[PDB]
Order: C-alpha cells, then sequence, then structure tokens
C-alpha cells in the first residue's frame, strides 16, 4: 500500500453539498457536478475546456452503446438533448412530471422513463406508440436497474412491498403482500453460463427465504436470532452472496447439497459497513466503515487481518456516495462536504508467460496465473513489492525492480519465496528457468543457478571473448539462447558446451526464439525477418513479411505457427518443415 | 517405436544395425519406414551412450520424414546429441 497525494480539491470548484460523479466505461473521461449547479468534465490533463450550467443535479451517467449524454430537469416535463460531438440541440417531451432518475440499457437499444408516482411504461421510437402503465405502485421509488444480460427484465423498487411478475402483454398475475419493506436486492449472472441461470434471494428483515422459480421446491432455513439484521446486500463471485450483520461479523456460506454450513466466521469490524460495491471485473470487495477502510478477498484458508491500520481525516468530510470503475484503475470518492479525494490504485500492466501459463496482476501484491487451457485462474502468487518487470519458467517466476530481483517457486497449489538477489547493474531482460536463470546487465548476460547451494556451480557470462552486442536471449530447459548482431549460440545447460551457433550476415536487431529453443525469427538490418532452423542451420526469410509489424509472438500450442504484430494490426507466419520447395515460412493469405 | 511396451535396449540396438545395413540394400518392402527405424536406433544408441553413432544416424534423421507428434522430440535430441565427447 503506497498513499501519493497528487492533488487536493478544495470546496471551491463544487460547492458545499453533495457530489454526483460519472464514470465512462471505455473512455478515461468522468462527469462532476455539485451544489454550483455546473457540469465539469475531466480530461487527462485536468484543464477545464467549459462549464455546462444546470442546477438541482440528481443523478448522471454515461451511455456506452451510442455514447450518447442525457442531460433531465426536476422543474420541466421536457427533456433536452445536447451533442457535444455534433453541437446539436434536441428536445424530445416524455410528457411526464417530475422526473427522479434517468437509466440507459448498455446492452439493447431500449429506454424507459419513469415517475414518482410508480409508473413505467416501453417506448418504441419506430411506430412513436407508448403503452401506459398505471396503478402499479402508491408511493415514490427508490431505485431502478437494469440487467446486463439477454433477458429483458426491468426491476425497479420502492416503499410499498410487492412482486409483480407479468409477461408481453404486461398483464399480473398475482401479487404477494410481504411482511415488510424489502431494504435491497441484488442479481448476479454467470459470463460463463449459455443460457445465463440466475436465482434471486429476498430477505425478510428476520428471515431468509429462498424459494426456487423452476422446481417450486420450498424450504425453510433457520438461523440463530443472536445473529442479527442484516445491514447491506450485494453479489458475490459464482453467485455467492455476502450479507453484514449488525456486529460487523462477516460469515462465508457454502452450499453442501441442500444445507448451509459455516465452516468459520470472524468478527473483522464492529460497526455496520457504511457503503459497499462489488467490482465485476476486478473482483475486489471493499468497505468503508466510519475513519476505517478495509478489502475482503476469498480465500480457501479463510479471513486474515494485515495487522495495518489508517486513520483517516475529519476534515474530508464522512463519505455517502461511492462507486468503483470497471476497469479498477481510477477512484473517485465525493463528500457531502464538497471535498473530493482521488486514490490512484495503480495495477502494473507487467506480465510474463510460461507455456499455457500466463502471470498478469490481480492485485498489487498478488500474481495471477492464469490457464489457457481452462480459461480460469488455477494459482497466486504473494510479491513483496511492485515490480518493474516480471519474467516466468519451469516452476519458477522472477519479478525485479531496476537491479534486484525476487524469485518465487510456484507449483500446481502453492508458491514459495526463494531468494531476492541484487546486481551491480540495471536488469534490462530476463530470462530464467527451474534451476538457473539469465539476467542481461553490463552488455552481456550472467548465467547463474538461483538456489543458494554452498556447491553451486560458477557462474558465467555470454558472450565470451567478444563478439558485439547482445540483442536478445532466451531460455528453457535444457537450452541457453543468447543472439548478438553477428551470431545465434546456443548452448547445452548440462554441460555449458556449443551446440547450435549460426551466423546472420544481414545483421540482427530483435530476435524471438521458439519456446523449445530450436526456431528463431530473427530480423535483420535489411527490415526482413529471417526463420532459421537452429537444428540444420538454414536462413529462410518470410514471405510477405511487412517490415511495418516488429514483434514477434510463437504460438505455445502449435509449433509450425508464429504470429507477428505491431501497435495495431497482425498477421500469421505458418513454418512448413518439408515441402517440395524445402521448408518454408509463408504469411497466411486472403482470398 | 509405435506402443509403449517393455524392450530391450542392446538387442534392439543390433537390430536398428541390421535393419540400417539391409534396407538401402534394394527396394524396401511395403510398410517398413526408414523413419521408425531411424528413430529407434537415435535413440537407443543416446541411450546407450553410442554418441558418435548417435550423432551419424542423427544427421541421417534429418534427411527422412517423422510423425507430427514427432519433430519437435527429435530437434532437442539431436541438439543435445551435439555435446559430448565424440
Amino acid at each position: 500500500m503506497v498513499l501519493t497525494q497528487q492533488f487536493v480539491i478544495s470546496n471551491a470548484d463544487l460547492g458545499r453539498g453533495h457530489v454526483v460523479e460519472a464514470l465512462h466505461p471505455s473512455s478515461p473521461l468522468i462527469a462532476l457536478a455539485g451544489s454550483k449547479g455546473r457540469v465539469l468534465i475531466l480530461n487527462k490533463t485536468g484543464k477545464v475546456e467549459h462549464q455546462l450550467p444546470m442546477q438541482n443535479v440528481v443523478a448522471m451517467e454515461w451511455e456506452c452503446s451510442t455514447d450518447t449524454l442525457a442531460i433531465i430537469t426536476s422543474s420541466s416535463s421536457d427533456v433536452h438533448l445536447y451533442t457535444h460531438r455534433t453541437r446539436q440541440t434536441d428536445t424530445i417531451d416524455t410528457k411526464l412530471k417530475d422526473l427522479c432518475f434517468v437509466c440507459w440499457s448498455q446492452s439493447q437499444p431500449l429506454f424507459a422513463i419513469g415517475s414518482k408516482s410508480g409508473q413505467f411504461v416501453l417506448y418504441n421510437r419506430r411506430t412513436l406508440r407508448l403503452v401506459p402503465v398505471a396503478d402499479t405502485h402508491k408511493q415514490r421509488l427508490i431505485s431502478g436497474m437494469w440487467v446486463p444480460a439477454q433477458d429483458s427484465r426491468l426491476l425497479i423498487i420502492s416503499e410499498d412491498p410487492s412482486l409483480s411478475i407479468s409477461d408481453a402483454e404486461g398483464k399480473v398475475l398475482t401479487t404477494i403482500p410481504l411482511p415488510s419493506v424489502p431494504k435491497s436486492v441484488c442479481v448476479s449472472g454467470m459470463a460463463n453460463s449459455p443460457k445465463s441461470s440466475s436465482f434471486a434471494a429476498v430477505n425478510l428483515d428476520n428471515t431468509l427465504l429462498i424459494v426456487d422459480l423452476r422446481s417450486y421446491a420450498t424450504a425453510a432455513g433457520q438461523f440463530n436470532s443472536a445473529l442479527g439484521q442484516i445491514t447491506c446486500l450485494t453479489a458475490g463471485i459464482n453467485g455467492e452472496f455476502l450479507a453484514g450483520f449488525a456486529s460487523g461479523t462477516v460469515a462465508l456460506l457454502d452450499l453442501a447439497g441442500s444445507e448451509v454450513r459455516l465452516r468459520g466466521s470472524l468478527r473483522l469490524l464492529k460497526n455496520a459497513v457504511e457503503m459497499v460495491n462489488f467490482g465485476e471485473g476486478s473482483g475486489v470487495v471493499a468497505a468503508v466503515a466510519d475513519n476505517r477502510v478495509g478489502l475482503l478477498r476469498i480465500t480457501e484458508d479463510g479471513i486474515a487481518p494485515t495487522g495495518d491500520e489508517a486513520s483517516l481525516e475529519s476534515e474530508r468530510g464522512v463519505p455517502d456516495l461511492l462507486a468503483w470503475s470497471r476497469d479498477g484503475q481510477q477512484l473517485f470518492v465525493g463528500t457531502n462536504q464538497g471535498n473530493v479525494t482521488v486514490f490512484t490504485l495503480k495495477v502494473l500492466n507487467v506480465s510474463a508467460s510460461y507455456g499455457t501459463l500466463v502471470f498478469s496482476f490481480t492485485s498489487n501484491r498478488t500474481i495471477g496465473v492464469k490457464n489457457l487451457q481452462d480459461n480460469r485462474v488455477v494459482c497466486t502468487v504473494p510479491v513483496n513489492s511492485d515490480p518493474a518487470f516480471i519474467s516466468a519458467g519451469m516452476a519458477m517466476l522472477a519479478a525485479g525492480v531496476n537491479n534486484q530481483v525476487s524469485y518465487y517457486e510456484y507449483f500446481i497449489a502453492h508458491s514459495v519465496f526463494l531468494r531476492t538477489v541484487e546486481y551491480p547493474s540495471p536488469v534490462t531482460d530476463l530470462k530464467v528457468n527451474s534451476n538457473l536463470a539469465a539476467v542481461v546487465y553490463d552488455g552481456r548476460v550472467q548465467l547463474s543457478p538461483i538456489r543458494d547451494t554452498p556447491e553451486a556451480a560458477a557462474p558465467v557470462y555470454f558472450p565470451e571473448s567478444g563478439d558485439t552486442r547482445l540483442v536478445s536471449i532466451a531460455l528453457s530447459e535444457v537450452f541457453f539462447l543468447y543472439a548478438t548482431t553477428s551470431r545465434v549460440s546456443v548452448y547445452a545447460l548440462h554441460n555449458l558446451q556449443q551446440v547450435a551457433t549460426f551466423t546472420c550476415n544481414t545483421g540482427l536487431k530483435r530476435a524471438f526464439a521458439n519456446p523449445a529453443c530450436t526456431r528463431v525469427a530473427y530480423v535483420d538490418d535489411s527490415s526482413e525477418l529471417f526463420n532459421v532452423n537452429l537444428v540444420t542451420e538454414v536462413a529462410n526469410k518470410a514471405e510477405g513479411y511487412d517490415p511495418d509489424q516488429k514483434m514477434v509472438l510463437w504460438d505455445q500450442a502449435e509449433a509450425t505457427v508464429f504470429i507477428t504484430y505491431d501497435s495495431e494490426k497482425c498477421a500469421t507466419f505458418v513454418n512448413t518443415p518439408h515441402s517440395r520447395h524445402g521448408a518454408t515460412c509463408e504469411s497466411v493469405l486472403v482470398k | 517405436t509405435t506402443q509403449p511396451l517393455p524392450y530391450n535396449e542392446l538387442s534392439l540396438f543390433r537390430t536398428a544395425k541390421y535393419l540400417f545395413g539391409m534396407c538401402a540394400e534394394s527396394a524396401i518392402p511395403i510398410n517398413v519406414g526408414k523413419g521408425a527405424i531411424l528413430y529407434t536406433l537415435s535413440r537407443i544408441a543416446n541411450r546407450l551412450e553410442m554418441v558418435r553413432t548417435a550423432r551419424a544416424v542423427f544427421e541421417k534423421l534429418q534427411g527422412v520424414i517423422l510423425p507430427v507428434s514427432m519433430m519437435e522430440q527429435v530437434d532437442i535430441e539431436t541438439l543435445l546429441v551435439r555435446s559430448k565427447p565424440v
């Protein structure tokens, strides 16, 4: 955890009052509104271009499907739409007074306009026909959200406890009254499920009743009365649910057949959760209670306190609205006193790979290992700091900053730290295998055993006797490959003896060895790509090689295909080992 | 070559030498392949540390066709066999 203050937003910007924020799902832009009655859109440079005066702000949102900004007023029945891109103004009359909320569907081009009387309608733009629905609710609506899936269902909550189910014609089949007003409800969907099966849980303050809408099976869940009422309800991970308690205890619930088993419970916080949010794209749970911030992560062993406490100044105000961005990089918190504090949650774009395993960052201190075979996370690596660059091998993951590198021995599911090693020069690039490691510095490569055995082999420095500068290296289980502008050399790790050496007359800028250290797709000075088979030592230029695209990735599933890309596009090269014309390396073409 | 079955090492080595000797004399009979016998001789010579013989039959094996799930392994084997005293 690193707390760095970039800038301070005083109350003179938005005024003393509620702070309304709107985060663009794709663009790095945010709209802000306050008691000043103006619209402030913040760019990457923080410079104010123009202020849009609009008073009595209620809510804000940005649309992703058509990138259209919607502005509504509470004192007028007409809605004015202003397009910033075309500088055009239009007026569309919804014929409803005292508007309270506006929401757009990110999956379908369908929108609904509501009223404080509890009426929701469906608008057909093509036919200009509106179907009025009346007498659905008798009190003021609280909130209304859309389900981001193929299920075209609209959920609106209010202070009158009722559940309405209607067909395509809008006919209400039945209405079941509830003993008390529900507090909140959330819907979670399964992205990997083709049919997107979802279940809804209804809370009855002191009771939890689960009704299966498909099998029509009714079961009564008995819970201890000493647990207390549920404070907040939010969606969990893989259909799980997280419920708070008056005692502040967070409990993990497991479903064993038809029973619920309490494996363990820990009282982490003493007060109720003021605000809770769930990040679907990040899977991170954060809770704020008074001047305390807690982070909850679902682990196999349970919940353990980190032992670190931070005190927040009371002069910044008590938070009342909290919204986490989908990407998890931008955090904006608005306070009722007009003070806005921005926290930078850095997630490094440093990644590595080995075989079917890809190593990326899930949090600041955890490296996530994803297996492409199953497309799911299989293991996690603890990280002491934020590394500048990471590299992967077989049962070895290295992560380094500047001139130091920390080594972990991951296994597939646990990780074991081995050692942190400093080097006299910054490590420009790094490769590693299970037993040894190659670190690039002094214009050369140091190959050393990572294990700190008292009888370890003496580390070696490559190239020897001096040829030219090294351009790139690669490492495998038994082979060490180093490429210069003159020669590409492979050494057997069991003896450090030269076996393969290919001389390139046209030079070399960037070499890209295959995972088995047998084929090198290297780019010479003449902007040409040569697919050299290090076994038979044959240099074959790649047909159709665009010199604009510079980077090469070798496929891990197929040993005859690799990909050449630049910042925008990519092309696939196929390596045929034998044909009438010999071994070839050809770009895939179009019909 | 094609089955995970128990085998003798020296007997298979001498069988491979005999097949290599008598396969180039005339037209090879149907369903007797040079790739399989060369791969067997190379692997057994590498295992039995016939390193000079192994690299000779490997440089010969470079000039035949192997199954689609064998080229990578034979590349690794022939690159590793280039070490060790001849």
